[PDB]
C-alpha cells in the first residue's frame, strides 16, 4: 500500500504503543535478510539513530539486532534520556553523518531516526535555555530548519556520485491521533509519505496497525515491486470500497449482496495485512499471499483463520515459484497460469 | 520474566515484567494509590528482598497508615529485631516545600541503588507520585529565571525526569523492580510530565475516571494499558492470544457506544449484540476485591493466579458463559466464584420467607424493662463552660 | 371426545411450564371481543343485532329488525330470534331494514352467521353502495365475460364468478327506487 | 483534535433533529393508521365468536406467522415478539410435533433465524410499501395453504393504545382436520347452525377457515403496522433525549477547549514576548 | 454515606448554589449542639473561613452563628471580595493558625474554608502580578503547594503530643459538573473524601444534592457511629440498586415487579435522606430513622409523606431508645428487639 | 460604573433612600478594566481577562449593599461571551447576582 | 435569516415593505426550525408541508443577481 | 475528504472560486452549467447526514 | 450539462471515474457492459490450462 | 404531535390553569401609557400572592 524506495524518507507517525519502532526494526531486519541474496552493490547498511529513549530500551534493540545476525550491517547511535540535550539535539545528525558515508560512496543507507519529536524536544530545552525567544508550544522558530535540513540528507545521488542513496525514516510520536500539532506538521510537510498508525485499528487485531486511508507515499508505484504493483492498485481499490462501505455495517439486517461482497472481501483483506512483529516475509512470498486474496481464492475461508490460510498458502505452495518470481521481477504469463494452478492443490484452513 | 501480581487485570493485559519499571497512571482519586498498596501486599511479602518506598508528595497521613501498617505486619520491626526488616520508608510529603519534594525521589533511588550496586540483590522501589517531583521542579523552575515550556512546565522537564528516572534500572550486578504512580493533571494524558512519564517505563497501567464511575475497580483502562511483556514469545503464546481476544473484543464494543448511545441496544445485528454481551461480561471480570480495599468494601481479597486468569478469561472469549448474568462477574476472583456467585444470586431472587420466623415478642430473659436498660446508662459531667480561659492562662 | 380442551385461559398455565417468567401471557382477540355465542341475551324483543363488516371499511353495527341476504339458494330472510344459519352468499344485494326506510349494499359474496344469542354478522369483502356503483359499465364487461370462452378450469372458473356476478349486478340498478 | 469536537457537535446537532423528523413522520403515519385498524379490527370478532380461541390443540403440523416489521427502527418491537414466538413455541410442541415458522418482514427474517433455521420455510418482506389490502393478505394466505398444517399461529404487536403493544396469539385451525375435532362437545358444538351453503358442511368450513386466516392475517399486519408507527415515534423520541444530552455534553467540552485554547495561546504570546522585554 | 471522621480532610465540591455552605453551616450547628451534651474533653470548636465571599453574607452569617448560638465555639475569618489578594491569599492560613491552636492543646477543631477556590483565584492575581510564569489556566505551578501546604495541618495528633485533632472542610465550586479542573483535581488529590454535591439533584428538591455513586469517604468507615455502620450498609447497598436500575430502566420500558421493588424503596431511602435546612438532626435520631425505612417500616408509605412519616417515627418513638443507643453507641440485640416493636406501635401518615 | 455607584452611594448614605443603580452590560465594566491592565501591563488570566478580575467586580459590587441609613439594589445588564456560562466574566459576576430576570422573545 | 440581525431594523425601513416584512419575517421563522426537518419531501403533515413549500418560495424570491440593486 | 474518496484532482467544488465565474465573462451557458453543479453538489451534501 | 439535464442518467455512476470528456464515459460504459458479462465462462474451457 | 384531545381531563384543566396563569404575569406599564394609552399597575405583593 506504502511502498518506499530507496532515496525517499518515510514518515512513521502514531501515538505511543502502536507500531513504529516495530516497524523499524522489521525494516532492518529484512534488510539483513536481503543483504545475502544481492550482490554487493545492493546492501542496505543500515543506522539507527535512538534519541531520547532508555538505555535498557537500546539494549533490547542491541539484544535483538545481534540474536537476529543485523548488528553487522547496522550502526546504533544512542544519546538516551539521561544524556545531555544537546547530544539528543545532536544524535540524528551524528547517525546521518554515519550514513551519508554509505550514501557517498554508492552503496545505500537505511537511516531510521527514532523519536524525532524527541530530538524536538531536546533542542526547544537547548533554544529556551539560551534565551531565545519561544513560539507556538514554546518552540523555537527554527525548529522547521532542524528537521528539514537533516532530513534533505536523505538522497537517490546521481550517477555520476556513484548513484547512492539513503532512505530516512523518521519515527514522530502525536497525542491522541493529533497530526495538527507543530512539529508533526512540519515532519509531515517535510518528508514524502507517512506511515499513519493507529492504536483503535492496533487493538482491532489490525497489526502492524496501518490507517491506510492516511497513509501514502508519494513516489506512488514507480519505486513498488511490479508483480507486487499488478495487485497492488486492486488492494488500494478494494480497502477504499471496503472503506467506504464501512460504517454501515452496525445493520446486519440489511441484506443487499451488492454491498456484502465488498464488505467480506475488504474484510479477508485486512485479515491479509495482519502480520507477527519481528518477523518480516520476503516480498515474492507477500506478493504471491496478496496474489491469493485479491483474485478470491481464500473467498470461501472464513475471516477468523486467514491468518493461518496465508501461512499454509506460502508453505504448501511450490518453493520453485518464489525463486523465479524473485529473479524475473514480474508475475510472468508463464508464472500467472503456473500459479493460477498451484494455489488450487493447496488446502485450506477455510470451508 | 513476569511478575505475578494476583490482579487480573494486570497480569493479563499489561503484565509486569520482574525487573521492569511500571507505572500507574491515573488521576485525582482513580485508585493509583490503592493499586499501589495492593501491589505492595501482593508481591511484596512474596518477594525475598528488600523493598524502598519512596513517597514523593503525597499524604503524610498515607505515610503514617502506611508505616503503621508496616509495624503491625511485621516488615517493620522497631527496636531490638530492627535488622529483621524488609522495607525503608523515604517521605518527601506534599506539606514539604517544593525544594524537598523535587529532591526525595533521589533520596530513594540512592538508598535502593546501594541495595542494588554494593548488596547486589532484587529491591522493589515503590514511588507514590512521581509526578511531584516533576511538579516541584516545575515551581522551583518558575524562580530561577527561566523561559517557560509548554503549557507552563520547566523548560528541562524531560532531562530531569530522564536523569531521574534512567538511574532506576537492572543492571548487570542486581535488580530493581519499580512500580511509580503517575498523577496525570486534570485527566490529560497529553499533559507533558505524564507523557513524557510515558516513554521511561516497560509496563504501563493506565486507571480512567469513567471505568471508576462505572464502579469497576481497578479502573485500568484496557486499551490504553500496555505493557512490553505482552509478546507471544515472553508470555507464551494462548495468554497473548486471550490477551489480544479480550482487547479485540473491547475495542469492538468501544467503537459501537455512539449508536448504543443515541440508538440503543435494539439496533445492532446479533453479531454485535452478542460482542456487547461479551465485552460487558468481560468488563465486570477485569474488576477484583482488592485485599487493602476490603477495610471500606468489606469483600475481601482475592489472589487470582495466571492459569486462573488465563483459563477464565478464554472461556468467556470462547463462549462458554453466555448463560450467566453480568453481575455474577462483578467482584470475583476467578472464574469459579462468579459461577457460585451466579448460583447464590439466583438462589436470592428465590429466597423468600413466609411469616419471616421473627420470635421477637416476648423474650423470656433476653430483653428488660427499658428503665432496666437506662439505669445501665452511666452519667457523663458536663464540665462547667469549656474551662478555655484558665488552661490558657496556665501559660 | 372430550381429552384436550384448549382455549385461552388454558393456554396460560401450559405457556408458564416453559417460558421464561418475564413475559406476560400472550394475549388473545377473544379478550377484546364483546359478544359472545353461547351467552344468552342480545335480543332484547323486535330490534335484532347486525353486524355487516367489510375488511375496508365497517358500515354497520347496529340494530335492524328484518335483513335480506343474497344466498347460494335464494335471498332468504333473517327476524329476531333466528335459526342459527352458517349461511354463504352468493353475489348479490344486502337489505338492512330498520322501518319504512331500507339502505340496500351489492355486496359480492361472503358468509354470515346467526348465531344462538340472536346475532347476525354479515362478513363480505366488497360491498358496494347501490348509489356508487356505476350502472353503465354492467354489460360492457358481461358481454366479453360471455363471450371468453377459455380452455382451462381456473380460467373457466374465473369466468364463472364473473358471470354470476354481473348477472346480479344488472338487476342491482334496474328496479331500485 | 479541536477541529473534532466542532464538528461532531454538528454531527450530533443534525442527528437530533433528523431523528424527531423521523419521529414526526412516524406519528403522522399512526395518525392514518389509526382509522384503518378502527375499521379493520371487528371482523375478527364473528369468527372468535364462532370457531372460538384454541391454542393449546394437539396439532400434528403446525404453521407460525410472526407479523414483524420492514423498517428497522422500531426499537423494541420486532425483537419483543421474537422473544413470544420463542416461549409460544416452546409451548405448542409438547409430543414431537411439526412446527413451520413463517415471519413477515426484513426485520424478522433477520431475527428468527437465529433460533429456528431449519424449522423456517417461509419469509416474506415489501408488505406496508404503499398500504395493505386483503389481496396481499389473502395471497400470503394461499402461502400457507401451500402448507398443510392442523392449525396456524399467528402473533403481533396489537395497537391498544399509543403506549402498550399487547403481543396477541392468533390460533387459527384447520377446518375439518382439527377444528370439527376440537368442537364434538357432548355431540358436537358447531351443530346448532343450519347450512345454507351449497354444499356440505366441510365445504364450507373450508372456505371459512381460508377466508379466517386471510382475515386475522390482514388484521395482524395492520395491527403491527400501526404499532410499528407507534414504537418507531417512542423510539425517536428516546433518541433525540440522547443525542440531545449528548450535545449538551459536547458543548461544555467545546467550550472547556475553547477556553483553554485561549489561554494557551495567550501564554505562549506572552511568553515569548517577556523573553525580549 | 459519606461519614466523616476527627482529623480528616473532606472536600465539599459542587456547583453553584448546590448548598456547599449549607451543608458546612449544619455541621457548626450541629457541633453547637452537641458541645453541651458531651464532657469538656470532647468539644469541637468550629472556625468559618470566608474567601472571596460577599460583606452581606457574611453578615447573615454572623447573625445566624449568634442567634444559633453557634458563635460561642465558632470563630470568623472573614476576607470579603472587596479585600486585597493578599489578605484572601493569607485568610484560610488565618483560620488554620486559629483552630492548630485548639488542635495543639489536646482540643478538637474543625474549619471550613469556604471556596479555596477563591483562595486560588487570589493566588493567581498575586502571582500574575508578580510576573511569574503561569500554567494550566494561567494559574502558577505552585497553586498545588498552596493549597496542600494548608490542608495537611489538619491532623489527627498522637498521644505523645496532646491527642487533638483539626477537621478540614474545604469548599470548591465547579463550573458545569466540571470535577475534573485544575483547583478541583488538585484538592481531590489532597483530601481524604469528596462530598460531591450534584446540581440536577439539587433542582429535583433532593436536598443535601449527594451524588452518592462519587461522593466518598475512604478512611471514616472506621470512624462512624457504630449503630449506623450497621444500619446504613443496607442503605448503601440499596442506594447502589436504586441508581443502576434508575441507570437502566430511565425510558419506562419494562416492569419486573423486582426492580420496581427496589425502585420504589430507593425513592423512599431518597426521600428520607432529605433535610430541611439549619436544623442538624442528633446522629442517634438519624440512625433509628434510617432503621426505620431500611428494615421496612416505612414501607407502603406513600412517596410524598416521608419528610412527615419520619417526623412522625421521631415523636412517637419513646425517647428511651435515643437516649440508651447514644450511650451504648451500638443498637443492641436487646435494644432492637426493643425497637422494632416500638416502631410497629408509631402513627404513620396513610396507613 | 463607579461614578454611577457613587451618585447613588450619596442617596444611600446621606439621603437614607432605596436606591436602583442600573448597570448596562457589567460585561463592559469587565471587559474595560481587562483592557486597561492589559494597558499597563499586566499578564492577563485565563480567557484574556485581567488577573485582578475577582477584585475589580469586588470591588465594585461589594458598595451594593444595604447599610443602616439606605440601600443600593442593582438591576446589572448581563451579556454571556458565546454562550458560555463558565466564561470567567459570567462565572465571576454571577457569584455576586441574588437574582437572575431572563426576558425571553 | 437567523442570525443575522438589525437592532434599529424594528421599524426603520419602508412602510410599505412593512406591510409584508413581518409576515416575511414569520413565515420564514416558521420555515427556518422544520426545513431541517424534513429534506425527505414523502410524508409530511399538511400543516408542515405548507411551510416547507412556502418557505422555498420566499427563499428564492428573496435571492437575487450581482451588480442589479432593485 | 475527496482524496479519500479516490477522486483525482481533489479540487472541493463547493470551495474553489474565481472572479471569472461572472456570467458577463463566461457566458451564460458555462455560468449556469457550474452553478447547476455547484447546486446538485450543495444539495447532496445536505443529504448526506440522512443517507449516512 | 448533459448530466445535469438528465441526457446520460443511463449510464452507470462508475463510468464517469476517470474519463475525459462525455465520449468516453460512453465507452467505459459500454466496456463495463462488455465485462460484466465476461465473468461468466472464464476459468478451465482449456483457457487456463498448463500446455497451451 | 398528537392532538388536543389526546390528553388527560385534569391535564387539559392544568393547561387551562396555566394559560390564564401566563396572562395574569402580565401587567400594563405606567411608563407605558404614554404610548400605549391603557394605564399602569403597580400590583402590591399581597394582591399577587392572594390572586396567585
Ligand atoms: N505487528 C505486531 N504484532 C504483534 N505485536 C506488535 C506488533 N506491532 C507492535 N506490537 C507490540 O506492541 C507494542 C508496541 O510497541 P512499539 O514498538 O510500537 O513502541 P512505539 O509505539 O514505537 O514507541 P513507544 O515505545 O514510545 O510506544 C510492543 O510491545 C510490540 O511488541
Ligand atoms: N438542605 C437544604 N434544604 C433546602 N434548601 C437548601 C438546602 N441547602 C441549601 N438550600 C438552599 O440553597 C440555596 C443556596 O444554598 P447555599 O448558600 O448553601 O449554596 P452555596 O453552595 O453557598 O452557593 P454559593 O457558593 O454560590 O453561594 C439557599 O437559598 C438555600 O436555601
Ligand atoms: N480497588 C478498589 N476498590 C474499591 N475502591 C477503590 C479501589 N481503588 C480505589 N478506590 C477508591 O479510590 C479512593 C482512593 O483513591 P486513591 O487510591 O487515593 O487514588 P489517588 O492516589 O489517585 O487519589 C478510595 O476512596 C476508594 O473509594
Ligand atoms: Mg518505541
Ligand atoms: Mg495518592
Ligand atoms: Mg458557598
Amino acid at each position: 500500500l506504502v511502498p518506499i524506495g530507496r532515496g525517499q524518507r518515510e514518515l512513521i507517525i502514531g501515538d505511543r504503543q502502536t507500531g513504529k519502532t516495530a516497524v523499524a526494526i522489521d525494516a532492518i531486519i529484512h534488510q539483513k535478510n536481503c543483504n545475502e541474496q544481492v550482490p554487493k552493490a545492493q546492501r542496505v547498511y543500515c543506522v539507527y539513530v535512538a534519541v531520547g529513549q532508555k538505555r535498557s530500551t537500546v539494549a533490547q534493540l542491541v539484544k535483538l539486532f545481534t540474536q537476529t545476525g543485523a548488528m553487522r550491517y547496522t550502526i546504533m547511535v544512542s544519546a538516551t534520556a539521561s544524556d545531555a540535550a544537546p547530544l539528543q539535539f545532536l544524535a540524528p545528525y551524528s547517525g546521518c553523518a554515519m550514513a551519508e558515508y554509505f550514501r557517498d560512496t554508492g552503496k545505500h543507507g537505511l537511516i531510521i531516526y527514532d523519536d524525532l519529536s524527541k530530538q524536538s524536544v531536546a533542542y526547544r530545552q537547548m533554544s529556551l535555555l539560551l534565551r531565545r525567544p519561544p513560539g507556538r508550544e514554546a518552540f523555537p522558530g527554527d525548529v522547521f530548519y532542524l528537521h528539514s535540513r537533516l532530513l534533505e540528507r536523505a538522497a537517490k545521488l546521481s550517477k555520476e556520485l556513484g548513484g547512492g542513496s539513503l532512505t530516512a525514516f523518521p519515527v514522530i510520536e502525536t497525542q491522541a491521533g493529533d497530526v495538527s500539532a507543530y512539529i508533526a506538521t512540519n515532519v509531515i510537510s517535510i518528508t514524502d509519505g507517512q506511515i499513519f498508525l493507529e492504536t483503535e485499528l492496533f487493538y482491532k487485531g489490525i497489526r502492524p496497525a496501518l490507517n491506510v486511508g492516511l497513509s501514502v507515499s508519494r513516489v506512488g508505484s514507480a519505486a513498488q515491486f511490479p508483480g507486487m504493483k499488478q495487485v497492488a492498485g486492486t488492494l488500494k481499490l478494494e480497502l477504499a470500497q471496503y472503506r467506504e462501505v464501512a460504517a454501515f455495517a452496525q445493520f446486519g439486517s440489511d441484506l443487499d449482496a451488492a454491498t456484502q461482497y465488498v464488505l467480506e472481501r475488504g474484510a479477508r483483506l485486512t485479515e491479509m495485512l495482519k502480520q507477527k512483529q519481528f518477523a518480516p516475509i520476503p516480498i515474492e512470498r507477500q506478493t504471491v499471499a496478496v496474489y491469493a486474496a485479491t483474485k478470491g481464492f481464500l473467498d470461501k475461508v472464513r475471516v477468523q483463520d486467514i491468518v493461518a490460510a496465508e501461512e499454509a498458502v506460502i508453505s504448501q505452495v511450490n518453493p520453485a515459484v518464489f525463486k523465479i518470481l524473485k529473479a524475473n521481477g514480474k508475475i510472468t504469463p508463464a508464472l500467472d497460469a503456473h500459479l493460477k494452478a498451484e494455489l488450487r492443490k493447496v488446502k485450506l484452513p477455510g470451508a | 520474566e513476569i511478575l505475578v501480581t494476583g490482579i487480573k487485570v494486570v497480569d493479563l493485559l499489561a503484565p509486569y515484567q520482574r525487573g521492569g519499571k511500571i507505572g500507574l497512571f491515573g488521576g485525582a482519586g482513580v485508585g493509583k494509590t490503592v493499586l499501589i498498596m495492593e501491589l505492595i501486599n501482593n508481591v511484596a511479602k512474596a518477594h525475598g528482598g528488600f523493598s524502598v518506598f519512596a513517597g514523593v508528595g503525597e499524604r503524610t497521613r498515607e505515610g503514617n497508615d502506611l508505616y503503621r501498617e508496616m509495624i503491625e505486619s511485621g516488615v517493620i520491626k522497631l527496636g531490638a529485631e530492627r535488622g529483621n526488616s524488609k522495607c525503608t520508608l523515604v517521605y518527601g510529603q506534599m506539606n514539604e516545600p517544593p525544594g524537598a519534594r523535587a529532591r526525595v525521589a533521589l533520596t530513594g533511588l540512592t538508598v535502593a541503588e546501594y541495595f542494588r550496586d554494593i548488596e547486589g540483590q532484587d529491591v522493589l522501589l515503590f514511588v507514590d507520585n512521581i509526578f511531584r517531583f516533576t511538579q516541584a521542579n516545575s515551581e522551583v523552575s518558575a524562580l530561577l529565571g527561566r523561559i517557560p515550556s509548554a503549557v507552563g512546565y520547566q523548560p528541562t522537564l524531560a532531562t530531569d525526569l530522564g536523569g531521574l528516572q534512567e538511574r532506576i534500572t537492572t543492571t548487570t550486578k542486581g535488580s530493581i523492580t519499580s512500580v511509580q504512580a503517575v498523577y496525570v493533571p486534570a485527566d490529560d494524558l497529553t499533559d507533558p510530565a505524564p507523557a513524557t512519564t510515558f516513554a521511561h517505563l516497560d509496563a504501563t497501567t493506565v486507571l480512567s475516571r469513567s471505568i471508576a464511575e462505572l464502579g469497576i475497580y481497578p479502573a485500568v483502562d484496557p486499551l490504553d494499558s500496555t505493557s512490553r511483556m505482552l509478546n507471544p514469545n515472553v508470555i507464551g503464546a494462548e495468554h497473548y492470544n486471550v490477551a489480544r481476544g479480550v482487547q479485540k473484543v473491547l475495542q469492538d464494543y468501544k467503537n459501537l457506544q455512539d449508536i448504543i448511545a443515541i440508538l440503543g441496544m435494539d439496533e445492532l445485528s446479533e453479531e454485535d449484540k452478542l460482542t456487547v454481551a461479551r465485552a460487558r461480561k468481560i468488563q465486570r471480570f477485569l474488576s477484583q476485591p482488592f485485599q487493602v480495599a476490603e477495610v471500606f468494601t468489606g469483600t475481601p481479597g482475592k489472589y487470582v493466579d495466571l492459569a486462573d486468569t488465563i483459563s477464565g478469561f478464554q472461556g468467556v472469549l470462547t463462549g462458554k458463559y453466555d448463560d450467566l448474568p453480568e453481575m455474577a462477574f462483578y467482584m470475583v476472583g476467578d472464574i469459579k466464584e462468579v459461577k457460585e456467585k451466579a448460583d447464590k444470586m439466583a438462589k436470592d431472587i428465590a429466597s423468600r420467607k413466609e411469616a419471616d420466623n421473627k420470635k421477637v415478642s416476648e423474650e423470656l430473659k433476653d430483653i428488660p424493662s427499658l428503665d432496666k436498660l437506662v439505669s445501665e446508662i452511666k452519667e457523663v459531667v458536663i464540665e462547667e463552660d469549656d474551662g478555655l480561659e484558665e488552661d490558657f492562662k496556665a501559660e | 371426545e372430550a381429552a384436550a380442551p384448549a382455549g385461552p385461559k388454558e393456554f396460560t398455565e401450559v405457556w408458564n411450564k416453559k417460558a421464561p417468567s418475564t413475559l406476560i401471557v400472550p394475549e388473545f382477540p377473544s379478550n377484546y371481543t364483546a359478544v359472545k355465542a353461547v351467552g344468552e341475551g342480545q335480543v332484547h324483543g323486535d330490534a335484532f343485532p347486525v353486524n355487516f363488516y367489510t375488511p375496508h371499511s365497517i358500515l354497520s353495527q347496529a340494530q335492524k329488525d328484518t335483513v335480506v341476504l343474497p344466498g347460494v339458494d335464494g335471498y332468504f330472510g333473517v327476524k329476531a330470534s333466528h335459526v342459527p344459519t352458517i349461511a354463504q352468499l352468493k353475489p348479490g344485494v344486502v337489505e338492512l331494514h330498520s322501518g319504512a326506510e331500507s339502505e340496500k349494499f351489492f355486496v359480492s359474496g361472503g358468509f354470515a352467521f346467526v348465531h344462538p344469542n340472536g346475532v347476525t354478522d354479515i362478513c363480505v369483502l366488497e360491498a358496494a353502495t347501490l348509489d356508487q356503483v356505476d350502472p353503465a359499465a354492467v354489460k360492457s364487461a358481461l358481454a366479453a365475460a360471455s363471450a371468453a370462452q377459455p380452455t382451462d378450469e381456473f380460467e373457466q372458473a374465473a369466468n364463472r364468478a364473473a358471470i354470476e356476478l354481473y348477472s346480479a349486478l344488472e338487476s342491482a340498478v334496474e328496479a331500485k327506487a | 483534535s479541536n477541529q473534532a469536537v466542532k464538528q461532531r457537535i454538528r454531527a450530533i446537532k443534525n442527528i437530533g433533529k433528523i431523528t424527531k423528523a423521523m419521529k414526526m413522520v412516524a406519528a403522522s403515519k399512526m395518525k392514518n393508521a389509526q382509522i384503518a385498524v378502527e375499521q379493520s379490527r371487528g371482523l375478527v370478532d364473528p369468527f372468535v365468536r364462532l370457531f372460538g380461541d384454541f391454542p393449546a390443540v394437539n396439532s400434528n403440523k403446525s404453521v407460525v406467522v410472526a407479523v414483524t416489521s420492514d423498517k428497522g427502527l422500531c426499537g423494541g418491537l420486532n425483537s419483543n415478539i421474537t422473544k413470544y414466538t420463542r416461549a409460544t413455541l416452546a409451548t405448542t410442541e409438547s409430543e414431537g410435533k411439526d412446527v413451520v415458522v413463517v415471519s413477515i418482514g426484513d426485520k424478522g427474517r433477520s431475527q428468527l433465524t437465529r433460533i429456528e433455521s431449519q424449522r423456517y420455510q417461509l419469509a416474506i418482506a415489501d408488505t406496508y410499501k404503499v398500504r395493505v389490502t386483503f389481496g396481499q393478505a389473502s395471497l400470503i394466505v394461499e402461502e400457507l395453504i401451500k402448507h398443510n398444517p392442523q392449525s396456524y399461529q399467528i402473533l403481533f404487536n396489537k395497537f391498544r393504545s399509543a403506549i402498550s403493544f399487547k403481543p396477541t396469539v392468533a390460533t387459527i385451525l384447520s377446518p375439518d382436520l382439527l377444528e370439527k375435532q376440537l368442537e364434538d362437545v357432548t355431540g358436537n358444538s358447531l351443530d346448532a347452525y343450519d347450512i345454507e351453503a351449497s354444499h356440505e358442511r366441510s365445504d364450507v368450513l373450508r372456505d371459512l377457515t381460508e377466508f379466517h386466516l386471510g382475515v386475522t392475517l390482514y388484521n395482524a399486519m395492520l395491527e403491527n403496522n400501526c404499532s410499528e408507527h407507534a414504537s418507531r415515534m417512542s423510539a425517536m423520541e428516546n433518541s433525540t433525549k440522547s443525542a440531545g444530552e449528548m450535545l449538551g455534553k459536547l458543548t461544555l467540552d467545546y467550550n472547556r477547549k475553547r477556553q483553554a485554547t485561549i489561554t494557551t495561546e495567550l501564554i505562549e504570546i506572552i511568553a515569548g514576548a517577556s523573553a525580549l522585554m
